[PDB]
RNA sequence: CGCGACCUCAGAUCAGACGUGGCGACCCGCUGAAUUUAAGCAUAUUAGUCAGCGGAGGAAAAGAAACUAACCAGGAUUCCCUCAGUAACGGCGAGUGAACAGGGAAGAGCCCAGCGCCGAAUCCCCGCCCCGCGGCGGGGCGCGGGAAAUGUGGCGUACGGAA
């Protein structure tokens, strides 16, 4: 029953919501585990860059973000064949490659 | 492939291949390419030429 | 009944064997809390199921 | 005196059997004495005789089974008793050689493009 | 290659030649029982393109599925409930008849593993499929590095869990904006991810 | 004669002990167990009785093989070898 | 050959006999029901004494898996005596009593004296 | 008439293997209500939820676009924040309800069929010899036996490939 001036609300609590309540008490443990696995991988790959392969320059898709660059998936095959590196050697020497990327300019 | 490349001087075809569709196309192909073709009684006797149990065509 | 099966006779034999009071020499153990056998069974009172 | 197990490995099956039979006869006499009403000494020796029976039998079984394992060691087919009894899944899993053998194509790929060791200057 | 010619033959199912073949084969499979082993695949090209090979350890089972829809097994058509749930006749089964076929084939052949299946005929009251099964403990399969993936225990009873192609077809999974109610592992996974109250420690 | 008088005519039983689960729930005329369904290959178990589920499960019995399995897993299922003799 | 019956019966084929490439089990099992393990102890009650004195019988308690033939052979082996007949019953406790009557030329009193019950 | 092939189909306590059933907190595939809310109730809601059935693993499922976008374009799958209680659905009532882009955790890609070319160049099994042997494997020898031309192995797969 509404009473006086208020804002009428629509709580999505009509299902069996108490059966699915995902708590976050293991969040610090998860952070510790992630950091420990990160250190283990970094020490395993001894001299290689700890952050994996290099990645290319990428423009964000939509008009809202198309003024910003970021890191993409991998370098494109046109870029590889213009740089002179081989498709199957780039990954061995540590360069991210994807055959999906086009080059419109 | 030999028939469609014209390297076969004649073709022998079995008559009782238990899916007939493995060779049902073959006579028309052989006629169109020009090579002679024959139907021989018995894929078993045809496969006796090779050392195998059965052969459809040679 | 007098007409029994081997299985039922064996079961009755086991129940009769376990219907027994405790020996007194266990009452003098160190960490002993048992005072009597609380799983007794009188034929008239408890009918054992079956 | 005190029947142990170290002094029984070097013996032979026939005297092992005769010692076992003598021990069984002694145990039977002890049980008769128990039922008729005897001495606490014999009542206590009953368990000693039983354990002596147990160790004689286990020595016999161990010698027999080790001999049989030596017999079947070189053969390809051997009894399920002599096969290794790991878990069922570990018996069904791919064995070491055939889960490591690999195709010629991808082994050629590995030999043509090995993963290099590299570093990047800061 | 003759396989391409066979491919176009089986694409021209409507011609008189294929009509004769389907009529005869359907009659023969109808005379036969509902679950039997075919010595050879009836469509070698189709089985090969589905993943079959002429080796030892591959078997083909030809099985028959009664045709039609699924009616609700309710006593005397009395669904005690609301009118929305009263229908028992025009209902349909979520899975496909090919998937049902593979399921019962694998169920009978417990020690074998189902790869795929194809269509070989149909009449008014029955459909016929040939299921391609693999014996996982044959050494000719165990020692092949490109097909020993089927020996792993994780692939046990694929057709029961809907991992074969026919089972995947009825799961509504795939890339794109059409399959939005499956993003995640499956439909249940998407539902569970969406219907859960994430309560952070600090909210 | 609805109660006391009719209670006196009960002299032959409808259930006996079954071979599988040992409970007095083996129906004689049906030849089926009321608790586990003995003739059926699969154990009779339902999700609407948690108490019945926990009364007889893996945690309730002797664990004859599976406890030894746990003990052997702790060391990795070793076989064929013996500790270094003195 | 011509057919004289309008039925078709499955022809009888050659059924070859098992030859195992390896025995299923490593060794034959040991007979755990031997003479010593088949007889446990002789009864020493007043009824047993009356029986041994009067009917020339010997009263033993054996295990439930023994039959009269095995009991007779076990008594013959252990005590070197001849056995006429054996009566058996299973007691309400679970043990299986045995009444063993001896041949007329043996003396049950002497057998009891040597075995150790009196 | 007899004999010999192949094809389909039988019987074996034939030689060697494999499946069954249990637990089921998490996972996959089917089946699937009604209490309740709507201040009545039938669509709707509860809810693809409980109950029921089947199938696994140490994780499962998914997964390398028949994608998103309409930008100066991004680029497998899975998870977290936000998008957003939004677009939309709804006796447009009660109620229900995503995804794209953005930031992150992780980051790995590949293989067939088909078209072709290589004297089937391919695989399984039995016997001897040598070694290894508690994951049954390596090598030599058999005018040894089978599978396979109704198609095995090598190169090769949309990023093009072959000569
Ligand atoms: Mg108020
Ligand atoms: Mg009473
Ligand atoms: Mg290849
Ligand atoms: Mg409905
Ligand atoms: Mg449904
Ligand atoms: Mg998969
Ligand atoms: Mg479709
Ligand atoms: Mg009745
Ligand atoms: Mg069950
Ligand atoms: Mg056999
Ligand atoms: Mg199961
Ligand atoms: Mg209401
Ligand atoms: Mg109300
Ligand atoms: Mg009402
Ligand atoms: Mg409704
Ligand atoms: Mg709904
Ligand atoms: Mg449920
Ligand atoms: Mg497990
Ligand atoms: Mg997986
Ligand atoms: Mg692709
Ligand atoms: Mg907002
Ligand atoms: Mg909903
Ligand atoms: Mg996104
Ligand atoms: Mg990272
Ligand atoms: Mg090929
Ligand atoms: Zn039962």
């Amino acid at each position: 029953a509404p009473s006086r001036n208020g804002m009428i609300l629509k709580p999505h609590f009509h299902k069996d919501w108490q059966r699915r309540v995902a708590t976050w008490f293991n969040q610090p443990a998860r952070k510790i585990r992630r950091r420990k696995a990160r250190q283990a991988r970094a020490r395993r790959i001894a001299p290689r860059p700890a952050a994996g392969p290099i990645r290319p320059i990428v423009r964000c898709p939509t008009v809202r973000y198309h003024t910003k660059v970021r890191a993409g998936r991998g370098f494109s095959l046109e870029e590889l064949r213009v740089a002179g590196i081989h498709k199957k050697v780039a990954r061995t020497i540590g360069i991210s490659v994807d055959p999906r990327r086009r080059n419109k300019s | 492939t030999l028939v469609e490349n014209k390297k076969a001087q004649l073709v022998v075809i079995a008559h009782d291949v238990d899916p007939i569709e493995l060779v049902v196309f073959l006579p028309a192909l052989c006629r169109k390419m020009g090579v002679p073709y024959c139907i021989l009684k018995g894929k078993a006797r045809l496969g006796r030429l090779v050392h195998r149990k059965t052969c459809t065509t040679v | 009944s007098s007409h029994k099966t081997f299985r039922i006779k064996r079961f009755l034999a086991k129940k009769q064997k376990q219907n027994r009071p405790i020996p007194q020499w266990i009452w003098m153990k160190t960490g002993n809390k048992i005072r009597y056998n609380s799983k007794r069974r009188h034929w008239r009172r408890t009918k054992l199921g079956l | 005196a005190k029947i142990k197990a170290r002094d029984l490995r070097g013996k032979k099956k026939e005297e092992l059997l005769k010692q076992l039979d003598d021990l069984k006869v002694e145990l039977s006499q002890l049980r008769v004495a128990k039922v008729t009403g005897g001495a606490a000494s014999k009542l206590s020796k009953i368990r000693v005789v039983r354990k002596s029976i147990a160790r004689v039998l286990t020595v016999i079984n161990q010698t027999q089974k080790e001999n049989l394992r030596k017999f079947y060691k070189g053969k390809k087919y051997k009894p399920l008793d002599l096969r290794p009894k790991k878990t069922r899944a570990m018996r069904r899993r791919l064995n070491k050689h055939e889960e490591s053998l690999k195709t010629k194509k991808q082994q050629r790929k590995e030999r043509l493009y090995p993963l290099r060791k590299y570093a990047v200057k800061a | 290659g003759a396989y391409k010619y066979i491919q176009e033959l089986w694409r021209k199912k409507q011609s008189d030649v294929m009509r004769f073949l389907l009529r005869v084969r359907c009659w023969q499979y109808r005379q036969l029982s509902a679950l039997h082993r075919a010595p050879r695949p009836t469509r070698p090209d189709k089985a090969r393109r589905l993943g079959y090979k002429a080796k030892q350890g591959y078997v083909i089972y030809r099985i028959r599925v009664r045709r039609g829809g699924r009616k609700r097994p309710v006593p005397k058509g009395a669904t005690y409930g609301k009118p929305v749930h009263h229908g028992v006749n025009q209902l349909k089964f979520a899975r496909s008849l090919q998937s049902v076929a593979e399921e019962r084939a694998g169920r009978h052949c417990g020690a074998l593993r189902v790869l795929n299946s194809y269509w070989v005929g149909e009449d008014s009251t029955y459909k016929f499929f040939e299921v391609i099964l693999i014996d996982p403990f044959h050494k000719a399969i165990r020692r092949n590095p490109d097909t020993q993936w089927i020996t792993k225990p994780v692939h046990k009873h694929r057709e029961m869990r809907g991992l074969t192609s026919a089972g995947r077809k009825s799961r509504g999974l795939g890339k794109g904006h059409k399959f939005h109610h499956t993003i995640g592992g499956s439909r249940r996974a998407a539902w569970r991810r969406r219907n859960t109250l994430q309560l952070h420690r600090y909210r | 004669t609805k109660g006391t008088s009719s209670f006196g005519k009960r002299r032959n039983k409808t259930h006996t002990l079954c071979r599988r689960c040992g409970s007095k729930a083996y129906h004689l005329q049906k030849s089926t167990c009321g608790k586990c369904g003995y003739p059926a290959k699969r154990k009779r178990k339902y999700n609407w009785s948690a108490k019945a589920k926990r009364r007889n499960t893996t945690g309730t019995g002797r664990m004859r093989h599976l406890k030894i399995v746990y003990r052997r897993f702790r060391h990795g299922f070793r076989e064929g070898t013996t500790p270094k003799p003195k | 050959k011509i057919r004289t019956s309008p039925t078709f019966r499955r022809p009888k084929t050659l059924r070859l006999r098992r030859q195992p490439k390896y025995p299923r089990k490593s060794a034959p099992r040991r007979n755990k029901l031997d003479h010593y393990a088949i007889i446990k102890f002789p009864l020493t009650t007043e009824s047993a004494m009356k029986k041994i004195e009067d009917n020339n019988t010997l009263v033993f308690i054996v295990d439930v898996k023994a039959n009269k033939h095995q009991i007779k052979q076990a008594v013959k082996k252990l005590y070197d005596i001849d056995v006429a007949k054996v009566n058996t019953l299973i007691r309400p406790d679970g043990e299986k009593k045995a009444y063993v009557r001896l041949a007329p030329d043996y003396d049950a009193l002497d057998v009891a004296n040597k075995i150790g019950i009196i």
